[PDB]
């Protein structure tokens, strides 16, 4: 996957220009195992949904990417107290490897309001791929008026998923979902090399980051091997 | 159109929203045939009335014994009333089963030949029994008030009314089962200890719902 | 490396998931995604992914359980230590230290892997032969290196 | 041609003007329905007027009485002398035999425009309301409303408006610090840099609950705050 | 679902409905009156 | 120089009971129903028998991966 921008990317093949005509966001041709080709595609493996999987892992990556290190940064800075400046992997998501009492109720209590919480937010989103629009249609209290899609599922647009509408113009929209995708992408590779690092070496990102800049040549992956 | 369970799902084609409290909802297909969709139409009528009673005897007899009246939880009731009264439990349970299998075989054969109750066998009555629709008897008897013979478009929201209240209850009946099985406790007991400590006392915490915890 | 019935029974409990998967995969693969003669006659596509994918990685994988769980509680149940008190399999993967006691090449890491100081790990990758005298089995050292060779 | 709340941002269909302090701002939609609109206008008002009433009661208690803590003064021993320890069950009686009538009576209006525009005791005493939520006539003894009634309206709204974000602000600020407004005031003056926000945020200073005259009243700040 | 009802009707299915009721009744029988040996 | 891809069918068949109900559906000698006993000893007997019931290699190929 080549780096940076460019007109296409190491992995690009003749065979994957066939159906990648660069209309859909960061189409830079890299498709070596031809998943995206539109020809007896069915189930999962087909361009709709490869496409709109592709932005929904690049908008919680992002949000991963960002939160997983701003406790660190934040708690470097002194901006929040010690007590909560905590690795990501030691906040409960994993208890064994560590887990932090002071939350307002136990974590299995605040997960069973995720999984509602997540339930209305997913499945309603899932609805507006299977019937575009349906869900403006049916009551929801007054707010199916924001949820009445915009015809393609990874873009709902409308005046609260677009609340500043920024893009206004066709160039202008492009633009805005290649830096989405570019950002995202980034931010994918990022949340891989946080879990990667753990692993390896038990710190936090920000630490990793702090102890190469120390010592670069005695502080990489290489010398990590062992300790 | 009329809104269903699941936003964004066309509603079955046996299910055209004419009967009270529908919404679509037959995942498995279980009313399809029409002459079965009217014996489960009753059957959801019959449990949600009798979940109604149940709900209500078991919060108002809770009510009792918390404010300290002396009513025995719901799930000791029936223990303290035979003892306390000396009542032998075979002879009440077979006098129930003449007074239901009578009453409810006259329900059952209703249902198979609408009408045939008000020929004036029993009794001579011959008005009282001839039913209104599948599951709403009307008559002067189950329908003292008449409020089923007044105003038509008000019945028809009070057949909203009672399908949703019944549903509720049924539900409700599980939830005093479950709390029960998990807890040991009744069921206001449960309320006070949750209003007590919302987020340290439900049952995510209780160590038996969530067993992983 | 089984010690409490609570290990079987979430295997057990695994097991009617992936029945349940099983189930589903045949009904999706013939109702609603079917895939075309073309594909089925990938037959080089095919040994690929069965030689390298399925015995391949799958042997790597059953290799990973043993060096990291099978080896170390087969280690202190032949030296009589009662089943209850074993460590974990989950402590033991956590817990470098405790897997240092055991066998000392675990203090060095991945290094001698990636150096090729291969001799290094020779106290749980060995090639005794013969039976363990204590259980009258294969050395379960030898069957770890018998599955990272494969 | 009005201003909107963002620049360059779509007002909705129905928000064209009509309105006074229209910004055509709704990213819920939830003005879409005609007569929900109606309904939120109106607890617009109720909010705006109560919370107007609010901050003025706050700040002119304040400057009155500096030490009764108004967050406190509910709690019958910190009424004036002649109500000091009153029952407050027959306070309460009161509020809820003469807020239930004035309450039903601007209901009506709404359920039925202009039917409870006449007295009930005395015949011929009636009121204009020329508009619903403006009663006007002995409402309006000054007659204000005559003339620019429009500006006035505009006037109205945004003032109200920051009311209902001033007020929460006392709130906030009492719970976080335990002090008044004009007190949470002088105290940043004093030191800006080491008394703000950034260190008051983690703590709460309400208690759990308090006995009024032998009942417990349950209490709790709006953030799970370190009690 | 009338289908269905038609599957369960068939020869196979019906004997293991049946079969399994008639032997659950021996069973029963035997659980609650164990070593029948005479009428008596 | 056939390219290897994912290569696939959507909704080749129908979900319903309704052949369910109807034995010997998949063999046209079966399909007419039983006259002798013979019948149904044929009907579990040509049951597997997927390369007998259709001559098409993609809907036995089909079968064998679900079965
Ligand atoms: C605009 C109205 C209003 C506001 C904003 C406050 C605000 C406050 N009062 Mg005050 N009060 C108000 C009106 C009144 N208070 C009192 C009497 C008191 C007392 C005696 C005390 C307070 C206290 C408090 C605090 C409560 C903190 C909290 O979490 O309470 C909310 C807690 C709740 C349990 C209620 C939350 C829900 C909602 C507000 C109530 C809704 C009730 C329904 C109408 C019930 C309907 C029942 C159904 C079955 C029909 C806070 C500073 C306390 C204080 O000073 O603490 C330091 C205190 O001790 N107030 C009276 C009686 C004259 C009021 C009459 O209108
Ligand atoms: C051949 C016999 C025969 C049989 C097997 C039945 C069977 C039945 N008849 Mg009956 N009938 C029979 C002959 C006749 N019936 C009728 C007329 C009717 C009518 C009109 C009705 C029945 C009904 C019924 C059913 C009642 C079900 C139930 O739970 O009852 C429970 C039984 C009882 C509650 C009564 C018996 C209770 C107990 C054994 C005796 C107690 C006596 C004491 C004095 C009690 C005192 C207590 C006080 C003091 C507190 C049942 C299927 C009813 C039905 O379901 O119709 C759809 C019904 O409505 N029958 C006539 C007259 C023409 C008959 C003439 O031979
Ligand atoms: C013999 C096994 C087998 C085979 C050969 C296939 C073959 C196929 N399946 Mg099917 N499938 C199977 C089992 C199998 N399936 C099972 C058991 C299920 C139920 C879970 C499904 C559910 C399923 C769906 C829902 C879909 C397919 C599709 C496909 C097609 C593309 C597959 C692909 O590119 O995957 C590449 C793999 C991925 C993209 C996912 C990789 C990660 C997965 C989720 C987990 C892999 C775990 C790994 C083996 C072990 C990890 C060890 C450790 C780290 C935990 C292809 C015809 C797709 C299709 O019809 O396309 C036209 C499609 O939509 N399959
Ligand atoms: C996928 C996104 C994601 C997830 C799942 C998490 C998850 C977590 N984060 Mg992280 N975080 C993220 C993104 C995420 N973060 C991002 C993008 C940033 C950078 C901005 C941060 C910065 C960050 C910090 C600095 C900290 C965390 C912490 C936490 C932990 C505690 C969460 C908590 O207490 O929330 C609190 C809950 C809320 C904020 C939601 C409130 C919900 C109520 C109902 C809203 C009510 C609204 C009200 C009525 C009206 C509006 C009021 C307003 C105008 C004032 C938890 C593990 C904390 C931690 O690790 O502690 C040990 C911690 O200190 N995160
Ligand atoms: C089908 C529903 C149902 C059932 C099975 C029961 C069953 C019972 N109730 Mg309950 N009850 C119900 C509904 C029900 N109740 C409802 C809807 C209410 C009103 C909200 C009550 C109000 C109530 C009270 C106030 C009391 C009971 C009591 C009883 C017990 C004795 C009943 C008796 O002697 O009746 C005989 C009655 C008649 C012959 C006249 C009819 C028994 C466990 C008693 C109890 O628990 O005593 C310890 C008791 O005191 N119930
Ligand atoms: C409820 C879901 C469902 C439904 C309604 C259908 C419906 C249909 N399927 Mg599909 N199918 C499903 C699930 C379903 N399938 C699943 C889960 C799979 C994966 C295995 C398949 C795989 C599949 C294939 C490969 C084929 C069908 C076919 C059919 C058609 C006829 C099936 C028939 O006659 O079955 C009646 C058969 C049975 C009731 C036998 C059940 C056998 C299962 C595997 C249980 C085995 C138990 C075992 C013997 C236990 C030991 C016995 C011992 C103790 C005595 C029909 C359109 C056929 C078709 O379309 O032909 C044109 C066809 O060839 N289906
Ligand atoms: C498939 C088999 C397998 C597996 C899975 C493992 C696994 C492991 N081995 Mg073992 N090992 C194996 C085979 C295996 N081994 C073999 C064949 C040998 C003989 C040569 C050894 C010899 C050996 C030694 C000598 C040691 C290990 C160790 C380890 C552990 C740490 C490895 C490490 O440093 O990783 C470094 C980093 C990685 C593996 C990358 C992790 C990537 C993560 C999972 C990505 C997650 C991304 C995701 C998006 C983030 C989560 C987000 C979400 C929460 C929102 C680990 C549990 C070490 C240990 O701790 O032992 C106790 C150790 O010292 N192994
Ligand atoms: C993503 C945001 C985030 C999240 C999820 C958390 C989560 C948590 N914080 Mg932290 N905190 C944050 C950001 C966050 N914080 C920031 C930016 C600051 C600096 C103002 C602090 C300062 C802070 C303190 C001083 C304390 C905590 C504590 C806590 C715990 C909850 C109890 C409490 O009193 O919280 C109070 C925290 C808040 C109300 C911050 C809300 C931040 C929102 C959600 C994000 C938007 C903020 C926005 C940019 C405005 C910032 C201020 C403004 C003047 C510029 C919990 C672990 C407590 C703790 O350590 O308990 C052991 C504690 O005492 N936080
Ligand atoms: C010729 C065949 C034959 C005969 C006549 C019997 C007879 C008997 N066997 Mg034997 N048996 C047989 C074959 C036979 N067995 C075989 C092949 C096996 C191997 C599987 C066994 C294994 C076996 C066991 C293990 C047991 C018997 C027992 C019995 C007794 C069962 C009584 C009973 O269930 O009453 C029940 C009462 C009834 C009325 C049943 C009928 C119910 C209907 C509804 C009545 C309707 C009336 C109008 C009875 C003496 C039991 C015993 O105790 O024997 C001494 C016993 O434990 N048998
Ligand atoms: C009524 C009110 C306050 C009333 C206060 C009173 C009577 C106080 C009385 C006393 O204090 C005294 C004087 C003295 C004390 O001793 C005693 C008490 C009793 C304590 C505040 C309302 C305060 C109300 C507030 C803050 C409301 C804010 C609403 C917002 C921002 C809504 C935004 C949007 O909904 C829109 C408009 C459109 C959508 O499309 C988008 C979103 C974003 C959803």
């Amino acid at each position: 996957v080549d780096r940076s921008k460019d007109q296409l990317y190491v992995g690009a093949s003749q065979s994957s220009l066939a159906y990648l005509d660069g209309s859909l966001p960061g189409d830079f041709g890299f498709d070596p195992l031809g998943l995206l080709d539109p020809v007896n595609s069915g189930g999962f493996i087909e361009p709709k949904w490869l496409q709109y999987s592709e932005v929904i892992h690049a908008r919680w990556a992002m949000l991963g990417a960002a939160g997983c290190i701003a406790p660190e940064v934040l708690g470097a800075a002194g901006l929040i107290p010690d007590a909560t400046n905590i690795k990501w992997f030691e906040s409960g998501v994993i208890p064994p490897a560590g887990s932090y009492n002071g939350y307002w109720a136990d974590p299995y209590t605040i997960f069973f309001v995720e999984i509602v919480a997540m339930q209305f937010a997913e499945l309603r989103r899932l609805q507006d791929f299977r019937y575009p629009g349906s869900m403006g249609q049916q009551y929801f209290l007054g707010l199916e008026a924001i949820f009445k899609g915009s015809g393609d599922a990874a873009y709902p647009g409308g005046p609260f998923f677009n609340l500043f509408n920024l893009g206004k113009t066709e160039a202008a929209m492009k633009e805005l979902k290649l830096k989405e995708i570019k950002n995202g992408r980034l931010a994918m590779l990022a949340m891989l090399g946080y879990g990667a690092q753990a692993v390896m070496t038990g710190k936090g990102p920000f630490q990793n980051l702090v102890e190469h800049l120390a010592d670069p040549v005695n502080n990489n992956i290489l010398t990590n091997f062992a300790g | 159109v009329r809104p269903v369970w699941f936003p964004g799902n066309p509603p079955p084609a046996h299910l055209d929203g004419s009967l009270a409290g529908d919404y679509g909802f037959d995942p498995l297909f279980l009313g399809q045939e029409p002459q079965t969709l009217k014996w489960y139409v009753q059957a959801e009528l019959v449990h949600g009335r009798f979940a109604m009673l149940g709900a209500a005897g078991i919060i108002l007899t809770s009510i009792g014994a918390k404010v300290g009246l002396g009513f025995p939880e719901w799930y000791d009731a029936g223990k303290v009333v035979v003892e306390k009264n000396n009542i032998d439990f075979p002879t009440l349970m077979v006098i129930q089963f003449y007074l239901m299998g009578w009453a409810e075989t006259k329900r059952w054969y209703d249902f198979k030949n609408p009408g045939s109750q008000a020929d004036g066998s029993f009794l001579g009555f011959t008005e009282e029994f001839k039913g209104l629709e599948n599951g709403y008897p009307g008559g002067r008897f189950f329908d003292p008030m008449g409020l089923s013979r007044g105003d038509a478009a008000k019945y028809q929201e009070y057949k909203q009314k009672e399908v949703k209240n019944g549903r509720l209850a049924m539900i409700a009946c599980l939830g005093f089962a479950a709390q029960y099985a998990a807890t040991g406790k009744g069921p206001l007991d449960n309320l006070a200890d949750h209003l007590a400590d919302p987020n340290h006392v439900n049952f995510a915490t209780n160590g038996v719902s969530i067993p992983i915890a | 490396g089984i010690t409490s019935e609570l290990q079987l029974y979430t295997t057990a409990i695994g097991g009617l998931v992936m029945a349940a998967a099983m189930f589903f995969a045949g009904w999706f693969h013939y109702h609603k995604a079917a895939p075309k003669l073309e594909w089925f006659q990938n037959v080089e596509s095919m040994l690929n992914h069965h030689l390298g994918g399925l015995l391949g990685l799958g042997s790597l994988a059953w290799a990973g359980h043993q060096i990291h769980v099978s080896l170390p509680v087969n280690k202190l149940l032949d030296a009589g230590v009662d089943p209850k008190e074993i460590p974990l399999p989950h402590d033991l993967l956590l817990n470098r230290a405790i897997m240092a006691d055991l066998y000392p090449s675990f203090a060095k890491g991945i290094a001698p892997f990636f150096t090729l100081n291969w001799s290094e790990y020779s106290d749980f990758l060995t090639f005794k032969g013969g039976l363990n005298p204590v259980t009258g089995g294969l050395w379960l050292s030898d069957t770890a290196h018998h599955h990272v060779a494969i | 041609d009005r201003k909107l709340w963002a620049p360059g941002v779509v007002a909705p269909e129905y928000l064209k003007g009509d309105l006074a302090g229209d910004y055509g701002w709704d990213p819920l939609g939830l003005g879409a329905d005609p007569t929900a609109l109606k309904w939120y206008r109106q607890s617009e008002l109720q909010h705006a007027r109560w919370a107007m009433l609010g901050v003025a009661g706050v700040l002119v208690q304040e400057i009155v009485k500096p030490d009764v803590y108004f967050y406190e003064a509910g709690l019958p021993q910190n009424l004036p002398e002649p109500f000091t320890n009153i029952n407050m069950g027959g306070l309460l009686a009161w509020e809820f035999i003469l807020m239930h009538w004035v309450e039903v009576r601007r209901w009506q209006d709404y359920k039925n425009f202009g039917s409870v525009n006449e007295d009930p005791i005395f015949k011929g005493n009636k009121v204009p309301n020329p508009e619903m939520g403006y009663p006007g006539g002995i409402f309006d003894p000054f007659g204000f409303s005559k003339g620019n009634l429009k500006e006035l309206q505009t006037k109205e709204i945004k003032n109200g408006r920051l009311a209902m974000i001033a007020y929460m602000a006392f709130i906030l600020q009492a719970q976080a610090t335990g002090k008044g407004p004009l007190a949470a005031l002088s105290a940043h003056l004093s030191n800006p840099f080491g008394n703000n926000i950034l260190k008051n945020i983690g703590t709460c200073t309400v208690p759990h609950s308090v006995d009024v005259q032998g009942l417990t009243i349950p209490l709790t700040c709006l953030w799970p705050g370190s009690q | 679902m009338k289908d269905f009802t038609t599957y369960l009707s068939t020869a196979p299915v019906i004997a293991t409905i049946w079969f399994t009721f008639t032997a659950g009744l021996l069973i029963e029988i035997n659980r609650y009156f164990p070593d029948p040996l005479v009428f008596s | 120089a056939k390219k290897v891809k994912i290569a696939v069918d959507r909704n080749p068949v129908e979900t319903s009971f309704e052949k369910w109900a109807k034995p010997g559906h998949f063999s046209r000698t079966l399909s007419k129903g039983p006259n002798t006993t013979t019948w149904i000893w044929n009907l579990h007997a040509d049951a597997h028998d997927f390369d007998s019931h259709t001559s098409d290699l993609e809907e036995i190929s089909r079968k064998v991966f679900s079965a």
